[PDB]
């Protein structure tokens, strides 16, 4: 045993199921009609909403 | 001072592990001390 | 048009003539001679001139360069050429000059880049019996 | 024969759609992970014996 | 299973005030680049400023800018913007930053910028640690001499005296261009400028190798006949030291030609940049401008 | 001279990329696939 006592530092991840509390109309979500937008190929079109 | 003749008129730097390629890497006193070792050997062994 | 100067002799202006017919698939065509009335004009006459001053200054340019990098490079690609140099050299300086070497180089370096990169506007899918004229897909 | 030269490559009705077929002894790739976006180039190298 | 997105959208996170959106919308139709194509992308990953290492290399930045994405920006408002791939070949508005005056005709060269002057006018988006950093759009002669320049300091760098080479240094950092000024920062050594300088090098002895005896001999032919003001002012930069010419061979001349065409090439592109715009409309006040895209 | 030549021709989505053999004269050949390919064809430029 040499002249010196290393300590060892780790870290160890869980995969964890939660519960989560709010208040009722704690905050307002203020939204708009979806937008689309078109991007033409000759093979194929798609769209974005 | 030349016995050895080359064609290629500048040396190169040498690279890569010595699996690629053979080189001569040679210390004087090794080849010195590996003939003066030898000499004697061959005496050795109507 | 670097033979402008040594029209006087008959190996020239055999070569010359040589020069000027270019052959193709069924044309046999004459390329006119730039030299005219034993003159040559200015834009032709600066194309030659820039490509020898760059030919003639890059010789004396690299060996001083290249000597450095190959003492830094480990590809080796440059050792061999400080060979290249070297066998050259057995066939045959102020720092603002210096630099205005360089940028002299590179200054009618960039004169040359028009003769030295051709550009392709047209590629052909399509030739007729009337073959003077054809369909091409369009480039730029 | 027949020949496109821009676009991607389609049956007459579009239905089927063609791939370009390279041998994997002619195939290279440099980098290890791929980006969405790339593109194809055609190399020619001499091994100047 | 998925395809390339042509418009992109932005989004900045942090709120953004009147002021910021007036300047967001002064810069319609300018050039923002972007590491990924995405149709919904975020601000930090917009802009050049993500890329400003601690090393700051110039060069670098130019190296690592032109494998970027090239996207034109439309249609800025509250909060959010749309950018637009250009497509090859078609016509584009576009919007210019530098003092650089163009004109007609003028192939475009996208490089990262470079300030005028005290660096006055950067008090643009300054929000959260982040900055809006356009790159310069220039003309192809700024952009060849830019790279010259810069090809120039990094050898004769080499083996000279750091003294000498901070002369050279102060010579060659200030850039006139049309009757502009500009100066460039962080003129460092990099390891994509020394990948070039060994390129260049190689290029130059091969080119020397290559050139005929006749390519040789033509200069001091000339000089020797003909007496104009290019001439001597060229001779002057080169080194002093009839007859027929002892060979003539067309065909090896011509195959030496193409030879010679070919590292001229490899020289060349060293200092080239990939044109991105040639201009053929500009607006009195030269801020914008129409040109046909390419790469 | 023109050590080498690269010439651009295509752009694809590299999830499309994908491997695969091909028959003829009952023979079998391995390639490689690139399933949505658009074809650019550029020139050739030759690097030293």
């Amino acid at each position: 045993h040499p002249g010196f006592a290393l300590t060892a530092v780790r870290t160890d991840t869980f995969e964890v199921d939660m519960l989560l509390y709010s208040g009722k109309s704690c905050t307002s979500v203020i939204i708009n009609n979806p937008i689309v937008t078109k991007e033409e190929r000759d093979i194929s079109t798609t769209y974005h909403v | 001072m030349s016995l050895l003749h080359t064609f290629w008129r500048l040396p190169v730097a040498v690279f890569f592990e010595p699996h690629e390629e053979n080189v001569l890497r040679c210390p004087e006193r090794v080849l010195r001390r590996l003939l003066e070792d030898a000499a004697v050997t061959m005496r050795g062994g109507d | 048009g670097l033979f402008s100067l040594d029209r006087s002799y008959e190996e020239v202006k055999a070569a010359v003539q040589q020069l000027q017919t270019i052959t193709f698939r069924d044309a046999t065509f004459t390329i006119p001679d730039p030299v005219i009335d034993q003159h040559l004009l200015i834009d032709m006459k600066t194309a030659c001139l820039s490509m020898s001053m760059v030919a003639n200054l890059a010789s004396e340019l690299t060996m001083t360069y290249v000597r450095k990098l190959a003492l830094e490079d480990s590809s080796m690609l440059l050792v061999k050429c400080q060979e290249l140099l070297m066998r050259l050299d057995r066939e045959r300086v102020s720092p603002d000059d210096e630099i205005a070497r360089l940028s002299a180089l590179f200054v009618m370096l960039r004169q040359l880049d028009d003769l030295i990169r051709e550009q392709v506007v047209f590629t052909v899918c399509d030739v007729s019996p009337d073959n003077k004229s054809a369909t091409c897909i369009f480039k730029g | 024969l027949t020949c496109v030269m821009r676009g991607y490559l389609y049956n007459t009705l579009k239905t089927e759609v063609f791939a370009l077929m390279i041998p994997k002894d002619m195939y290279l790739t440099w980098e290890e992970t791929r980006g969405r976006l790339q593109y194809v180039y055609l190399i020619i190298v001499y091994d100047y014996d | 299973m998925a395809a390339m997105e042509a418009n992109i959208f932005c989004t900045f996170d942090h709120k953004l005030s009147i002021a910021d959106v007036g300047k967001l919308t002064k810069l319609v139709a300018a050039v923002v680049p972007i590491p990924q194509r995405l149709h919904l992308i975020k601000h930090y990953q917009l802009g050049l400023h993500q890329f400003v290492d601690h090393t700051r290399g110039y060069v670098r930045l130019r190296g690592l800018l032109r494998n970027m994405t090239l996207t034109l920006m439309r249609r800025v408002e509250g909060n959010q913007i749309l950018l637009h791939v250009p497509t090859h070949g078609l016509l584009y508005t576009v919007l210019n930053t530098g003092p650089v005056t163009w004109e007609k005709g003028d192939a475009l060269c996208v490089l990262p910028p470079l300030f005028h002057g005290p660096l006055a006018r950067e008090n643009l988006l300054t929000l959260g640690q982040w900055e809006l950093v356009l790159p310069w759009i220039v003309p192809m002669p700024l952009a060849l001499e830019i790279n010259q320049r810069l090809l120039i300091m990094g050898l004769f760098s080499l083996d000279r005296s750091y003294e000498e080479v901070k002369a050279a240094v102060q010579q060659l950092q200030t850039i006139t261009f049309r009757d502009a000024t500009f100066t460039i920062p962080d003129p460092v050594i990099d390891q994509h400028l020394l990948i070039d300088m060994k390129t260049a090098c190689l290029s130059m002895s091969m080119v020397a190798n290559l050139a005929s005896e006749l390519t040789m001999t033509y200069v001091r032919k000339l000089a020797l006949e003909d007496s104009s003001m290019l001439l001597v002012k060229c001779q002057e930069l080169l080194m002093r030291l009839p007859a027929r010419p002892q060979h003539v061979s067309p065909d090896d001349e011509i195959a030496r030609l193409s030879a010679l065409f070919v590292m001229l090439r490899q020289l060349d592109d060293l200092i080239r940049e990939q044109v991105v715009f040639t201009v053929c409309d500009v607006s009195p006040d030269n801020k914008s401008a129409t040109c046909i895209f390419k790469g | 001279l023109c050590t080498g030549v690269i010439q651009k021709l295509g752009w694809c989505l590299a999830d499309d990329i994908h491997t695969s053999f091909l028959v003829h004269k009952e023979l079998k050949l391995s390639v490689v696939r690139l399933d949505n390919f658009s074809v650019e064809l550029g020139d050739f430029r030759e690097f030293v």
